């Protein structure tokens, strides 16, 4: 795909499968990591670690 | 935080206690990182934030 | 102006929820599921079950653990809000000993 | 097989484990209830050691 929130996606989808199993830090408390990896779509929403 | 122009000014012990807690436990630490530096005494800016 | 609440209370901090897992609940489901896997792993005391009923004891109790469930985060944060809410709309009052 | 043995000595356990009151009964009631019969017989009761 030519969205360049893809490598982010492919992140955050391992990071909704692993749920309790290891934890990193996010951003806030909103953009979680248990959240959607759908919602990212933007450079702003990128996690920092 | 740069530390040449952070150098003589007191810092808050309650973010600093909590900064560690929140970073040896990953619970989304970056909201505290304003709360650092400290004005108009210790306990208003927790209060009023 | 005060009510006694048997489990703990911290209230939320956002308006859109999801799921974690810090809260005495579900360290409590954690501990007991931790607890019965001590238990089956000793092999003295269920010694006829061999070995892949052992397995898929621990994995069935691991998993168990590890259910995405949001009761407990519900009782921590939202529900005592509800209770404070409905407590004066209500013609007996609440009556409590500590 | 290796797996029969350890499991089905197992079986050998629990039924050593079984829970059942005719032992304890038979410690304890059933001697009381020959001593209060063995009064009322037309055969009285007639032992060697």
């Amino acid at each position: 795909t030519t969205d360049p929130c893809a490598p982010v996606k492919a992140f955050m989808t391992l990071a909704n499968m692993m749920v309790g199993f290891e934890t990193i830090p996010m951003d806030n408390q909103i953009y979680t990591q248990s959240r959607r990896a759908s919602a990212f779509s933007t450079p702003h929403t990128w996690p920092r670690c | 935080y740069p530390i040449s122009t952070y150098n003589h000014d007191r810092v808050n012990v309650f973010v600093a206690n909590a900064l560690v807690g929140a970073f040896l436990s990953n619970q989304a630490f970056y909201d505290l990182l304003p709360l650092l530096i400290v004005n108009d005494t210790m306990i208003s800016d927790l209060l009023g934030t | 102006e005060v009510l006694l609440l048997p489990i703990d209370h911290q209230p939320a901090n956002v308006t859109t929820p999801t799921l974690d897992f810090t809260n005495e609940l579900t360290n409590w489901r954690a501990r007991v599921c931790e607890l019965m896997k001590n238990l089956v792993d000793n092999q003295r005391y269920q010694p006829g079950w061999t070995q892949s009923l052992v397995s898929s004891m621990r994995g069935t109790l691991g998993k168990l653990k590890l259910i995405k469930s949001m009761t407990p985060m519900y009782l921590q944060q939202l529900a005592p809000v509800e209770l404070a809410v409905i407590a004066p709309m209500l013609p007996f009052p609440p009556f409590q000993v500590p």
